RNA sequence: GGCCUGGGAGGGGUGGUCGCCCCUCCCGGGGACCUGCGGCGGGUCGCCUGCCCAGGGCGAGGUUCAGGCGGCCGCAGGAAGAGGAACGGAGCGAGUCCCCGCGGGCGCGAUUCCCUGAGCUGUGGGACGUGCACCCAGGACUCGCUCACACAUG
RNA sequence: CGCCUGCCCAGCCCCCGAACCCCGCGCGGGUCUCUCGGGGGCGAGGGCGAGGU
């Protein structure tokens, strides 16, 4: 199933998360949404990266046109924030308990899922960079 | 390597120049002009246009305002209004290219839109037939503006096509090729009356503006801003020279008339295009026809009106080949070389003597 | 008030959202005025011309009906009539020589 | 026969099979016709359905109910209603109003299910805007309908675009937001507009002049009901726990607050008796609550129609019949069927 | 909005309402990204469009 | 490589370079009377063009129809007079004519001339015509060789009489047997003949000459002078549809495939290109004098029918050549041709006679009383003028 | 009855109720329409109805008188006309 | 009407009385369709001649 | 023979009936000929379609010139009548009960043969556009 | 339609080059610039003139439609030798028309500013602060300023 | 015959039979213009002792 979504990826969607890492990131988002500790829109995510709030920024790798969110990767590299792509925007929205898609989510750290957060964070920073 | 290139692969108005009729091959070249693609970046932008993909929120006059802030120019025009929520091909002429706006505004447009029907129809074929009915010269009431009731007018729809129909949402994609000034919102209302169910234009996008389309050379507003930024901060022209194109690209459909370098400046000062200065001339020049007059380096001098046909040019030895419609090129791009010719010298000599 | 005479404007086709769409069949292909009163042959006003659309020589028009009228009342190929001063010639809309 | 919630309502036939055609379908309320002949139901498939009153009631097991009409809309149905002065004795009165996304206010004939009329609301640019709410006047002459910051008043006799426009928000002052519900006082010459902007507004019928503007609710208001007294009325909202009781006398502040579980952005309906003594309401949990209005309304009963949201509740105007509509939006995960139901609430 | 498209084998836009093309790929929105004149992310877009060889300057130059 | 071409377009300089080689035109693909304009003998290049007329192909649609014709495929119910009356009614035009009367049940090439092209109808009516008919023999024949021998016999200048008048002579240039069917006694024949040849009468004579007897079953005209059934031939439906498409869609495209300018009928003739000042003079009925000749075609002979054209390729008139090609090339003055039929309208080109040097000289001498009021000599005339000025009235 | 007669032509094969004849008149002179055709003894055979063929060598059909029959005439049997109902080629030729 | 034809390799009509070619296919009738001036099916004829790309305008342009 | 008749075909002769649909149509015509329900030729079919009749219009795909009957397809589409092209002109006339070829016939419905008529009508209504 | 007219020579008849009639032979003449349009080339009861006994009839003539298929007559335009290697342009500005569906568009701030609404909507919707930039450019006509008044150097 | 209905003649379209033509040994088989006979659809060019206002 995962390999079918791999057709729809962008030119700029790297580093793409591994199949198991994608599953870890969704489970971390579900817990963060329950705790009220995420940001969803480009509108939102952009606002709080400017303020300098830390978190793992998860991006949808099938977002088109790329002009809507392609500024965000460099905004993270300016502030050394960890970011990563995932196969689909619909699943990223579904991870946050929504029927409509979204192209970006930033997961904040919190006590209730601190170990799951650190496990995701560790693997995100370890990814090979293009 | 230009020697290897066939004349069919020469750029813009020099394309297929060897298939123009040759009057004379001799002239004195002058180091004055450049090829339109190799204009110094300042001059390149001042004689250029953008094939823009208009965004879906702002009005078309706001968009061209934004372009003239970014590029830092005083004049722009825009090849026909798109309504605030409409997207697609908007030719934005910059500075001296604004002389061409009437030719661009009057050109044939193409649209891809969505009509929403207010009740169910039998199927996609029924919508397809109502579109065939609204082909040809149609009555359309121009919308009220400043409480000024404009009269009923005629506009031609050349072709129509029903691309897709969704019976669930009662949505239908249509493609329309039409005359300038056709109201597509009004077309969808009429298409709804003709079906009997009712209708409204849900969505619209312009896929062609005369010579330019969404197929090639089209850029978004981000490219325009982004290209200017790269030039401002890193002194790189490369990006701007792919966003902006020279106005000669808008004139490649017109019949050509190539002039000697001696004649160029005279025509820019308002002299009529005379026959002793013509090097080459295209097949199919008619009387009272709009033609483009160009240099040997492919630069557009002016839009001219032909007062001789192709055949007449071949037979005659002097006289007015064309009158000016609109001068494109600046004065003193080329030097003044008029009055030096044999007959003109003889005239001035015999007045003095 | 009621006009002295009325000329054939057009015939009834299908209703469309509580106003009636009609095929225009005027002599010399004349075009009606916008908001021109539409009468039945009894010289009773049924409505006013709202839209005019279609090809120049085969055009239609919708009729915004009167206060007391209903779009269900009219039968197929029922004729409607207009005050002849409230027509215009087709030549006006055709291009200048 | 008379209403009695001293006992739990006895089950009577419902429909489940036809709603299960689409995946993740759910009902969007139910409404008895004002004569009590039939019941109208909206659903997520955008199909209004009319079910006749069961013959087996007057005639024990009941078969699964089948609708006499299905009238299809091409977009999300925002609101729908019976004609105010409907009687099954007159074909001219039996019709259903219905508004939908980017479409006109359709009038459907309640016997044949044909499109009978269309009211059309345009903005200043001459583009069609859809009504988010509908309400006929108590005379049945006018059709009031809510939009963003404005009510329009179409005359029922003349179907078309012609309408009296009534702005509720003028120079950043008045009732803001989409007007989500209208309701008229049985006794007084006024109507109440609820909005998705938190506030309630009261307006005089003849002029449309504001009588009052009321706060109270912590979410977007979704429904209104006037008591047959004329003085008292009730309101409810989305993502809001309280059902607020109001009074036209001693106005400005809600008299009481009645608790109910509402955790979705849904129009969870509630309805009074014809006599006005009981008040029934649905819930996102599923539990249908009942209060005796005759002081604060006293809780009478709570029961569970199904293990799912009870979005619609409707009380029959003559008989002791409670109708219940079920279902809600299911939310996904990265890689019970909904139903109408009838219930006998008569005494032993 | 409602208009989508996918490219045919000769690079022409094929418009459609459906979210997937006949080969199972996702269709793009017909409309360009929303623009702001006060956008301050020009550096950022050039930076990664260069990185992934998708900046307009790196594409095959058009034949005029 | 496409990308390599694109890279050269932006890098390297392009220029239409100067050369010393002679400029050679190719006018072989130019339309109608401008075809091989280069190959005409040039008398002079010095004149002032006027910018009044048009290239025949690119006239405005109104002027195009008024100066045009239709190579019609005539349908099988109506008369030829009725057919042209339909076309007159369809195109909304004042006058129409045709290239030879086909009987009601006969089909084929009917050159319908429109308005100002109706000045050519006499020339088209006198042109040679080809037919394909069916002779139905009353009794049986030994074989198709006999019917061919009858057609071989009637090739030449024949006696003929009209159908139901005087005896008339009509030449049949060529005749042929296509095929014969012994069962139904029908034989297809093809004949090339002069105008006014009665094919009904030919079928009767074939019947009498064979001995079996016969009559014409049906007939079709395949050629009418220059136009044939494989040359731009069009039907009454096309004519109606092309007009309709112009009316309802504002599309001239279909009309311009149906109607062709009259100049297409005159492509066979030898050309004489007049100076723009001389055009309107000839339209008013002047002599075609030598001062106004720009170009003239090879192989013009005396008493030959020539087409006299403008520099734009419009036909001014049909004319009879008085001078040969060799005489036009060497002579100083004279009458080159005389009008046969003026095609072009008066005041298409402006009125520009009497402005020249020698014409203005004559006007001055009439004003001075050196010549008489009617331009004739006196005793007081200089011997230079009296000797040199060859008055053509004589 | 004619005063004198001159050769009209010789007999060719018959037709339906007519006799076709090849003309052999002196100086190729053409007979008039509806002119009476005679035998050697000035006895009228019929009347000339149609004339056809080339100007130099041409044919003529004879509508027979009621007494005569087409089958009876012999091969190359000669026929005659009065000289006043003949015409020269020079009327038709130019 | 007896006169039929089939097209030659050169492009010109070969007239015949038979209803089939030497190469098997049916011969067309030599005469054009019947015409009457009351005909009001110009829209109809053009409409389908456009669909199948057999309208006279859509064919290759003639040589003049 | 059916596949051989495609060589003789007309530019505008679509939608063409299949080999099996052609067989079904002939037998529906023959039944309608016995009950005298059909209308044959252009002059009659044009008159009756204009007058207000409905049914199935069977056209002949061998017809030349096309101007004789190419107006009929659009006359059907104005009144929503189904139409279909069969391969031959001579077969249509034989099925229609005439000894000459025919270019068009209109079959009207009847209680005698509604089963065969319904099989043809629904299959002809289902035919794809070219 | 058996065309019209003049002169010379020979023969016959008649009267006072001399007059008239008939026949044969030879020769001359029947003219009047160019182009365009219309009419005549039997049978149209549609109009007018004339004749007879708002009316009726007619073997004659004419105009405008309809029909049939080269020469003469009428009317109209010309009475024509064929010119002109800067004519009479441009670029701006203004006034007036044409064009002309344009309070909406953009950004930031704080209670994550609210919101996955069943309401469009997170590739965005809204509230309150606030600021910001848009509402032309063309063409035509008319009256100014500037630059030229250019036949293009073998 | 002012109008309407009905009838007859002329004209147009479709089907069948006979004669004629072609092939074979009165007999059998296969086509097509004209002519003759029968059936179906359609009056405003002409006529009518019928019916209605």
């Amino acid at each position: 199933t995962y390999q079918e979504l791999l057709v729809n990826q962008n030119p700029i969607a790297q580093p793409l998360a591994s199949r198991r890492l994608t599953r870890k990131l969704y489970k971390c988002i579900k817990k963060a949404v329950k705790q009220k500790q995420i940001r969803r829109g480009v509108k939102e995510v952009q606002k709080f990266v400017n303020k300098g709030e830390k978190g793992i920024m998860v991006l949808a790798g099938d977002t088109l046109p790329i002009e809507v969110y392609c500024h965000l990767p460099v905004m993270c590299e300016d502030r050394n924030l960890p970011y990563v792509y995932i196969p689909s925007k619909t699943d990223l929205g579904a991870a946050a308990g929504s029927k409509r898609p979204t192209c970006v989510i930033m997961v904040k750290p919190h006590e209730e899922y601190q170990e799951a957060y650190d496990e995701c964070l560790e693997e995100v920073q370890s990814l090979p960079l293009p | 390597k230009v020697a290897k290139l066939d004349t069919s692969q020469w750029p813009l108005l020099l394309k297929n120049f060897d298939k123009l009729n040759v009057r004379t091959t001799h002239y004195t070249p002058l180091a004055c002009g450049s090829n339109p693609l190799k204009r110094e970046i300042g001059d390149y932008i001042r004689t250029g246009f953008i094939n823009l993909d208009k965004p879906s929120n702002p009005s078309s006059h706001e968009v061209v305002a934004w372009i003239r802030r970014i590029l830092r120019v005083e004049k722009t025009g825009h090849s026909g209004t798109l309504d605030p929520k409409v997207t697609g091909c908007l030719i934005v002429c910059i500075e001296r290219a604004t002389r061409l706006v009437k030719s661009q505004q009057s050109a044939g447009k193409e649209y891809v839109g969505i009509v929403r029907l207010h009740n169910a129809i039998e199927g996609g074929t029924q919508l397809s037939r109502a579109l065939e009915t609204l082909t040809g010269a149609l009555f359309q009431r121009p919308p009220l503006i400043a409480a000024v009731k404009r009269q009923l007018r005629v506009r031609t729809i050349y072709e129509s096509k029903m691309i897709e129909y969704d019976p669930e949402r009662r949505l239908g994609i249509f493609w329309v090729s039409c005359e300038a000034g056709t109201y597509i919102r009004t077309l969808c209302v009429h298409l709804g009356l003709l079906l009997g169910v009712g209708g409204q234009m849900q969505e619209l996008r312009r896929v062609r503006s005369g010579v330019m389309s969404e197929k090639d050379h089209m850029v978004t507003m981000h490219d325009v801003l982004d290209a200017q930024w790269l030039y401002d901060n890193h002194k790189d022209e490369s990006y701007l020279r792919r966003v902006v194109y020279p106005l000669e690209k808008l004139l490649t459909s017109h019949k050509r008339l190539v002039m000697k370098d001696s004649a160029v400046n005279a025509i820019c000062y308002g002299a009529k295009i005379m026959l002793p200065g013509v090097l080459r001339y295209e097949d199919g020049i008619e009387v009272n026809q709009e033609i483009v007059v160009i240099t040997t380096k492919g630069e557009a001098i002016c839009m001219a009106i032909a007062l001789m046909t192709t055949a007449v040019i071949s037979t005659c030895d002097h006289g007015i080949v064309a009158k000016i419609k609109r001068v494109i090129m600046e004065r003193d791009t080329y030097p003044r070389k008029w009055g030096l010719g044999p007959k003109a010298s003889q005239k001035k000599l015999m007045i003095k003597q | 008030g009621p006009p002295e005479r009325v000329v054939l404007l057009g015939e009834f086709l299908h209703p469309c959202e509580d106003d009636i769409v009609c095929k225009c069949t005027t002599d010399e292909n004349k075009v009606p005025y916008f908001n021109a009163p539409v009468y039945l042959e009894n010289k009773e006003q049924i409505g006013k011309v709202d839209e005019i659309f279609g090809q120049l020589r085969d055009f239609y028009f919708s009729v915004k009906l009167s206060e007391n009228m209903k779009a269900s009342s009219f039968k197929k190929l029922q004729k409607f009539y207009i005050d002849p001063y409230k027509l215009l010639p087709l030549q006006r809309f055709l291009p200048r020589p | 026969w008379n209403y009695s919630f001293s006992q739990l309502p006895r089950f009577l036939s419902g429909s489940w099979s036809e709603f299960s055609t689409q995946p993740e379908n759910f009902l969007k309320g139910c409404k008895w016709a004002p004569d009590g002949s039939c019941i109208l139901t909206n659903s997520a498939d955008n199909i209004l359905r009319i079910y006749n009153l069961p013959p087996e009631l007057y005639h024990v097991e009941y078969a699964e109910m089948v609708p006499v009409l299905r009238m299809v809309e091409g977009d999300t149905i925002y609101d729908y209603c019976w004609y105010s002065l409907m009687s099954s004795a007159q074909p001219d009165t039996s019709y259903v109003a219905s508004s939908s996304r980017e479409n006109p206010i359709h009038i459907w004939d309640a016997f044949t299910g044909e499109l009978r009329a269309s009211f059309r609301a345009y903005n200043h640019l001459d583009e069609l805007t859809a009504a988010h709410s509908l309400c006929f006047s108590p005379d049945g002459s006018q059709l009031f309908c809510g939009f963003n910051r404005t009510v329009r008043v179409f005359s029922t006799a003349r179907p078309g675009r012609d309408c009296e426009v009534r702005a509720t928000f003028a120079k950043k002052q008045g009732q803001s937001g989409i007007i989500s519900c209208i309701a008229f006082s049985p006794a007084q010459p006024l109507y109440a507009c609820g909005s998705y902007g938190r506030s309630l507004g009261l307006y005089a019928w003849d002029d449309g002049s504001p009588l009052a503007l009321l706060g109270g609710h912590q979410g977007g208001i979704t429904h209104l009901c006037f008591h047959p007294d004329g003085n008292r009325f009730f309101s409810g909202a989305r993502k809001d726990a309280e059902l607020l009781c109001w009074d036209l006398r001693q106005s400005g502040y809600p008299l009481w607050s009645l608790g109910r579980e509402v955790t979705t952005n849904q129009r969870i309906y509630f309805d009074l008796d014809p006599t006005g003594q009981f008040l029934v309401s649905g819930s996102t949990s599923g539990a249908v609550s009942v209060w005796d209005t005759d002081g604060k309304p006293e809780p009478v009963l709570s029961f569970l129609p199904q293990k799912d949201c009870t979005n619609g509740v409707s009380l029959h105007p003559s008989l002791p019949l409670l109708a219940t509509a079920s279902g809600q939006r299911v939310f996904p995960e990265p890689t019970l069927e909904c139903r109408l139901q009838l219930w006998w609430c008569g005494g032993a | 909005m409602f208009l989508q498209y996918y490219l045919n084998e000769q690079g022409d836009r094929v418009y459609t309402l459906k979210k997937f093309d006949p080969m199972g790929q996702q269709t793009c929105s017909a409309h360009p990204a929303r623009f702001s004149p006060d956008d301050k992310y020009s550096r950022h877009r050039i930076t990664i469009k260069k990185r992934f060889k998708v900046l307009m300057t790196q594409q095959p130059r058009p034949v005029l």
